């Protein structure tokens, strides 16, 4: 049912569908080292991708329904030059007729144009003054459906955002060739990332959109704050989803010391461009592989690892005394060789028992494979102290709403641009 | 009907005067004088507490504008409610009973306010303390009056106003000896803090408790017993006065010759009792506005309102003008540095009262600096670094910040007015109030001294009044002191420095006290014993309302002109004196 499906292969991009669309790539198109299937396009003339379909699959009808889907990552807009600067990123318009997707300051726009030059636009808007954003510099699954008889709808991460009737539009022509290049951007230092572009010749409903979302989400692999793969031997800042205004900190080294959630977070401001919350505050959490036999650095589900903790550019280890009062027992950062038999092993969990994708969670366990429990925080005399407990497991078994067992890993990224 | 009841009151008053003459003046009267003086000292103390604790309570409670003014004005609203309430209740429950209840309420809520952490709760506690203390003056004066013979009533009643000045002096001394120790940071509960001004509040709440303890040992006034149809205990109290007086004299052998005293003939349950009390109090209040007392009541209302308005307006106006003059002198000394280009170098300093304009600092790290009234204008900060910056009354206006970091600084968003920040980071902001709270330092000391001086100004005139009350009269003393108050009000223009303001405050305070004494004595003597506390409390509530109005009006006029306060005070005092000159003479009469 898919007509175009650009996927990575041995140093090239290949169409999965049985049409053999010709693909040509410029000399300045980049690829991520870990996830080469993600494509980086910069604001230059040579950073281009042309895809040429066949004459038998060119959209030239006017009752024909169609859908597109992709994943996009857009960096933060830093200064006022980006304001009122709508620039096209994907174009399929010839003779002033076709479909296109473009980006503006906090906006993703889908545009349809027929031969009578009538424009229909569907927009998704995300703010930039939020403390913590779900869209800024993070991967977004965008799927757009077009029913020529009822409406045209946009879906962000599988949920409907906007919909606009297109029954007035006439016959829509489409180019023989589809564009991938930043066009019309005045900012000379603005880039995007796109991956997993698919085209279908019929309108997707919510069910197929959700299955496509889960299929392309890679639920079996842990993800960081930016949506990229989680890796070993890389420092990550820690974020609690239930309590996102505080950062992980330590006060003393050893069993007598505890790590807690200290706040409030700082802010990064550019005077009506963004008012975001500082993400590089606290103590870095490095992941060390212990029993994962995979050769790659990618952290997968159910991996049993160790968690080093960076205090004054010195590496310590997560451990707790399995035997103390209560179930919600304190976590501590201690010297690497002096740990002995304290519980180190952490199981990384990304998807639930049924296979539904959720955020990153850590399950502390002992040397005997007994679940100490999920890692979270508990308030002891007005201090949010990091604790491993089986209360979260009990709530999960009861299908109740857990409180604080969900964590987020934030590596340092160029698309965020915060000063460390 | 009316004639018989009038004759009964007249004969009862005459026999009561004869009994009081037989008992004579002595130790009992002086003991009751000291007890009621403590009760009045509590009221004198109560009016200074919020004014003395506001400079610390603004920082300790994040008090903004429209909240400091309400805190300053709350004691007078509470007093206005309490004076009327307790004055109405004292003619149906008894002077001593209502005095004990009101003083206990004041003590309880003043103790509660000393530990209260919030603002609205502090407002409620202080309003209730004002309600408790509002009923002190009317009940105390009407209670002391009913033990005095006609030979010396103005003198012995005017001697009772020394304790108000004593309470003012006590408040000033306690503020001077307690508040300046800001180091005291007693910790009971992590979220709560115990500073020195709370200790000052406790020490100011003490005298009300002492007054209650002293008053528990005094008997009810016999006149209230006689009015309400209770004859045995009135006779017992009058006898007790007799034995106390003559045992103190040195003749503990004579016998109380009075055998019978003429007495006014008397003609769900909780709700019924409350309704009956309310109806009776309303009847007393309306009978205060009766055919016999309608000229008197309106003239007393005029005199009370005008004198209270003028006095409280000027009393709150003098310190405000001293503060305004000090602020003007401070702003005259401000230094200005227009333009300065600074390269890579670390900055430490403590700057006071400076304005730097058009600065350009490139890669400058400001470590550990305290700013007091320092303003940066039209400046540009690039790749700067602010660490351990503490600032009061410091603003960054027209400033542009690029790639700067504010680490461990209290430079909140309200300190960047019309500024532009680009790629700037705020990290580990210090705990502080969301808005400005100003700062008061050593300048508090003189304030206490000033208050002390004002209270001392009262000391001479009191003496003179107490030594002359029965010699000239209440009307003449009232008029001759109001006229001098008006003259001193006109003399306000001949002063523009702090010393001149202090001298003018001393002059006005020393002049108006004789008029206040005369008004107290005249209000006591002009009403029957079955309506004395009700009328006195209603007039005192009117006085407190006029105090609120005058304080607001005179504080709104600071720094604008010196003609409006002078005109208002002089006009009000002239009207009050004109109305007072038309009052009847009560000297040389039985307490009827
Ligand atoms: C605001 O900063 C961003 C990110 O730069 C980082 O943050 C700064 C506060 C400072 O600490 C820099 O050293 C950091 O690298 C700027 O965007 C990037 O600027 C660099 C220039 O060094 C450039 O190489 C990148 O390509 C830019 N990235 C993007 C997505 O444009 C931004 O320019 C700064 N704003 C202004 C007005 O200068
Ligand atoms: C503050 O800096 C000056 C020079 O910038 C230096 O001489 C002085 O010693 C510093 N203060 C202290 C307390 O060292
Ligand atoms: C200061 O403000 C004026 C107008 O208020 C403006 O013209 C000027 O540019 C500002 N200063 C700087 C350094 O920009
Ligand atoms: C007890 C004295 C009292 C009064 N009601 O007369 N005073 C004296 C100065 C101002 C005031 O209220």
């Amino acid at each position: 049912t898919s007509i175009l499906s650009i996927v990575y292969k041995k140093d090239d991009l290949i169409d999965l569908s049985r049409y053999g669309a010709k693909i040509n790539i410029g000399d300045r198109v980049y690829y991520d080292s870990i996830d080469k299937n993600q494509i980086k396009l910069i604001n230059l003339e040579s950073s281009t991708i042309e895809v040429i379909l066949k004459n038998a699959i060119v959209y030239n009808s006017m009752y024909e329904n169609f859908s597109t889907s992709f994943w996009i990552k857009i960096p933060k807009y830093f200064s006022k030059i980006n304001l009122n600067n709508e620039y096209t990123i994907i174009n399929c318009i010839e003779n002033n007729s076709g479909w296109k997707v473009s980006l503006n300051y906090g906006e993703i726009i889908w545009t349809l144009q027929d031969n009578k030059q009538n424009i229909q636009r569907v927009v998704f808007k995300y703010s930039q003054m939020v403390n913590i954003s779900d869209y800024i510099n993070r991967w977004i699954f965008v799927t757009i459906t077009n029913n020529r008889l009822t409406k045209s709808k946009i879906y962000i991460n599988g949920r409907l955002i906007d919909q606009k009737p297109i029954s007035n539009l006439g016959n829509i022509h489409a180019s023989n060739k589809i564009m991938f290049k930043l066009d019309g951007c005045r900012d000379p230092r603005r880039y995007i990332m796109i991956k997993y572009f698919n085209l279908f010749d019929k309108e997707l409903n919510e069910k197929e959109i959700k299955d496509l979302y889960d299929s392309q989400s890679n639920s079996g692999i842990l993800k960081d704050f930016w949506g990229n793969y989680l890796q070993y031997d890389k420092p990550y800042y820690m974020l609690n989803l239930f309590d996102p205004n505080k950062y992980v900190d330590v006060n003393n080294i050893g069993i007598r010391g505890y790590m807690y959630l200290k706040g409030p977070r700082g802010s990064v401001v550019t005077t009506n461009i963004y008012l975001n919350s500082t993400l590089y505050e606290g103590t870095k959490f490095i992941i060390k592989k212990y029993a994962s036999g995979n050769e790659d650095n990618i952290v997968r589900n159910n991996d049993r690892v160790y968690i080093n903790v960076v205090v004054k550019n010195k590496e310590y280890r997560l451990a707790t005394n399995a035997s103390q009062a209560g179930v919600e027992k304190i976590l501590s950062a201690l010297e690497i060789p002096d740990v002995g038999n304290l519980s180190q092993v952490v199981v990384m969990k990304s998807k639930d028992d049924q296979g539904i994708r959720n955020k990153c969670k850590m399950n502390l366990q002992d040397n005997n494979g007994n679940d100490i429990g999920f890692i979270g925080f508990h308030l002891y005399d007005n201090i949010a102290k990091l604790v491993a407990s089986n209360w979260y497991n009990r709530q999960v078994g009861k299908a109740s709403r857990t409180f604080g067992c969900s964590w987020e890993f934030i590596p340092v990224d160029d698309g965020w641009g915060e000063s460390s | 009907g009316e004639a018989q009841r009038r004759k009964e009151r007249e004969e009862l008053a005459q026999q009561y005067e004869a009994i009081l003459r037989e008992c004579g003046h002595g130790r009992f009267q002086w003991t009751l004088y000291f007890v009621l003086g403590l009760a009045l000292m509590a009221d004198g103390v109560e009016v200074f507490v919020v004014g003395f604790v506001l400079p610390s309570a603004e920082k300790d409670m994040c008090l903004s504008d429209s909240n400091k003014g309400m805190l300053g004005l709350i004691v007078y609203l509470g007093m206005m409610v309490g004076a009327f309430l307790w004055g109405g209740l004292a003619d149906r429950l008894g002077r001593r009973q209502c005095l004990l209840i009101s003083l206990s309420v004041n003590s309880v809520f003043a103790f509660f306010s000393s530990f209260v952490q919030g603002y609205g709760t502090f407002l409620f506690c202080r309003l209730l303390s004002g309600v408790g203390i509002g009923g002190s003056i009317p009940i105390v004066f009407s209670y002391f009056s009913e033990f005095l013979a006609q030979e010396k009533r103005g003198e012995h009643l005017s001697w009772l106003c020394m304790f108000w000045m004593i309470g003012g002096v006590y408040a000033a001394a306690m503020a001077w000896a307690i508040i300046p120790h800001y180091g005291w940071s007693f910790q009971m509960g992590s979220a709560y803090q115990f500073h020195s001004w709370r200790v000052f509040v406790l020490v100011c709440a003490f005298p009300s408790v002492f007054a209650i303890g002293a008053l528990t040992t005094q008997p009810e006034s016999p006149r209230f017993f006689l009015e309400n149809g209770k004859h045995d205990e009135a006779w017992m109290v009058l006898k007790q006065v007799h034995d106390t007086n003559m045992r103190a004299k040195g003749h503990p052998e004579r016998v109380f010759s009075v055998t019978h005293i003429k007495t006014i003939h008397q003609e769900q349950r909780w709700g019924v009792r409350a309704l009956s009390l309310g109806g009776q109090v309303w009847g007393n209040f309306l009978s205060c506005f009766g055919p016999e007392y309608r000229r008197i009541t309106l003239m007393m209302m005029g005199v009370w309102f005008t004198m209270s308005f003028s006095y409280y307006g000027l009393t709150v106006w003098f310190p405000d003008m001293i503060r305004h003059l000090q602020a003007v002198d401070y702003a005259s000394r401000t230094k200005v540095f227009p333009g300065e280009r600074v390269e890579h170098v670390t900055f430490n300093f403590t700057l006071e009262n400076q304005i730097h304009r058009g600065g350009q600092y490139f890669n400058d790290k400001f470590i550990g600096l305290r700013l007091k009234s320092v303003s940066f204008e039209d400046s540009l900060f690039e790749e700067c670094y602010f660490e351990d910056v503490t600032s009061s009354n410091t603003f960054f206006r027209n400033c542009t910040f690029i790639n700067t970091v504010f680490y461990n600084t209290d430079l909140f968003e309200y300190k960047f007015v019309n500024s532009r920040l680009i790629n700037s980071t705020f990290l580990h902001n210090k705990e502080g109030c969301p808005l400005d709270v100003t700062g008061t330092g050593e300048g508090a000391y003189m304030v206490y001294f000033v208050s002390f001086l004002g209270t001392l100004a009262v000391l001479p005139g009191n003496i003179v009044s107490a030594l002359l009350m029965d010699k000239i009269g209440r009307l003449r003393m009232l008029a001759g002191s109001s006229v001098m108050s008006c003259v001193s009000c006109f003399f306000l223009s001949f002063g523009n420095s702090e010393s001149a303001m202090i001298a003018l405050l001393c002059l006005f305070g020393g002049v108006s006290i004789a008029s206040w004494n005369a008004l107290d004595v005249l209000t006591v003597e002009l009403y029957p014993s079955d309506k004395r506390t009700t009328a006195f409390g209603f007039l005192n509530a009117l006085c407190k309302l006029a105090a609120v109005l005058g304080i607001s009006i005179f504080t709104s006029f600071v720094g604008i002109t010196k003609a409006a306060p002078i005109l208002f005070a002089s006009a009000a005092l002239a009207l009050g004196s004109s109305l007072a000159l038309k009052l009847p003479e009560t000297r040389g009469q039985v307490l009827q």
